[PDB]
């Protein structure tokens, strides 16, 4: 299961 | 920036005999960038049913991809990968040798 | 044996030709499970493996809207690090992104990483506390300030050890007639004659399962690299892999060399030698 929460850099 | 060449492999699945089905596979690994062509060969020809992995990469951030087709080995057909990257001046053909 | 669950984010601009590639790929060990392609006809997340393909629509559902969201973050990171390096509008740039969690024997959390490339080198990465971040440059540094301001690793870590680790679990259990197996390698040694005074011994290692392996040369049990050659370990395209090492010998002295085959499939190490 992937992850929810990638934030931009 | 940073630029990788390919190293390819050319090989099948499974050991080679003729007038059985097989796999032929050319393997390519440590390049960068991700753009890279790809083709297999039957007496100089392209192979058009052809198909590849998903695009993943190596612990050093290195792409590597599988190219692969369904064949027939026989007596008389020459096979081999023609690669093209930005890092080759010519694409690179290489053959395949049927005991490696 | 130990596990882990990994997922592979690769995002390529496209200068004059509109919407970025990107392509995600999920691997348990080393099978992969599913998959995300821009190019694709489906966009998406499709199932790669057998025992995925009993999740019901509330997954596809939810992965294919958290990997949309992945490609939606991935297309503001190529416009923003652009800006960061004053690249050019006319070159091509590649974001990569790796982030998984690997647990132990008895299926409990080991550790946990986030890595992240730009154009092949190192960017950012969370360190092995999952607490901080080491940044690579001074443009990462940017990077890793803003990421401690939206307290990211606290809510990355909480992914790594509860979510990554439980999921992983379950596809373990549901996949477990192939993932939970380990295939030793078919071994065999081939021997040809160059000339009247060598001859090459090859070592094969043929439908294996992990892909990690070591094949060693050693001639009178000492470590020969001289006159030896090695090959990367390949995908048979089966989900096996294959490898082999060659060395050259003096007529007369095969069986002088040992060919050494260690994989975790085997309950001891190997060692060849040839029997004309």
């Amino acid at each position: 299961l992937l992850w929810n929460g990638p934030m931009a850099v | 920036m940073i630029q990788r060449t390919p190293k390819i492999q050319v090989y099948s699945r499974h050991p080679a005999e003729n007038g059985k089905s097989n796999f032929l596979n050319c393997y390519v690994s440590g390049f960068h960038p991700s753009d890279i062509e790809v083709d297999l060969l039957k007496n100089g020809e392209r192979i058009e049913k052809v198909e590849h992995s998903d695009l993943s990469f190596s612990k050093d951030w290195s792409f590597y991809l599988l190219y692969y087709t369904e064949f027939t080995p026989t007596e008389k057909d020459e096979y081999a990968c023609r690669v093209n990257h930005v890092t080759l001046s010519q694409p690179k053909i290489v053959k395949w040798d049927r005991d490696m | 044996g130990s596990h882990s669950m990994r997922y592979f984010f690769t995002s390529v601009s496209r200068p004059g030709r509109g919407e970025p590639r990107f392509i995600a790929v999920g691997y348990v060990d080393d099978t992969q499970f599913v998959r995300f392609d821009s190019d694709a006809a489906s966009q998406r997340m499709e199932p790669r493996a057998p025992w995925i393909e009993q999740e019901g629509p509330e997954y596809w559902d939810g992965e294919t809207r958290k990997v949309k969201a992945h490609s939606q973050t991935h297309r503001v990171d190529l416009g923003t690090l652009r800006g960061y390096y004053n690249q050019s509008e006319a070159g091509s740039h590649t974001v990569q992104r790796m982030y998984g969690c690997d647990v132990g024997s008895d299926w409990r959390f080991l550790r946990g990483y986030h890595q992240y490339a730009y154009d092949g080198k190192d960017y950012i990465a969370l360190k092995e506390d999952l607490r901080s971040w080491t940044a690579a440059d001074m443009a990462a540094q940017t990077t890793k300030h803003k990421w401690e301001a939206a307290h990211v690793a606290e809510q990355l870590r909480a992914y790594l050890e509860g979510t990554c680790v439980e999921w992983l679990r379950r596809y373990l259990e549901n996949g477990k007639e192939t993932l939970q197996r380990t295939d030793a390698p078919k071994t065999h040694m081939t021997h040809h004659a160059v000339s009247d005074h060598e001859a090459t011994l090859r070592c094969w290692a043929l439908s294996f399962y992990p892909a990690e392996i070591t094949l060693t040369w050693q001639r009178d049990g000492e470590d020969q690299t001289q006159d030896t050659e090695l090959v990367e370990t390949r995908p048979a395209g089966d989900g096996t892999f294959q490898k082999w090492a060659a060395v050259v010998v003096p007529s007369g002295q095969e069986q002088r060399y040992t060919c050494h085959v260690q994989h975790e499939g085997l309950p001891k190490p190997l060692t060849l030698r040839w029997e004309p």
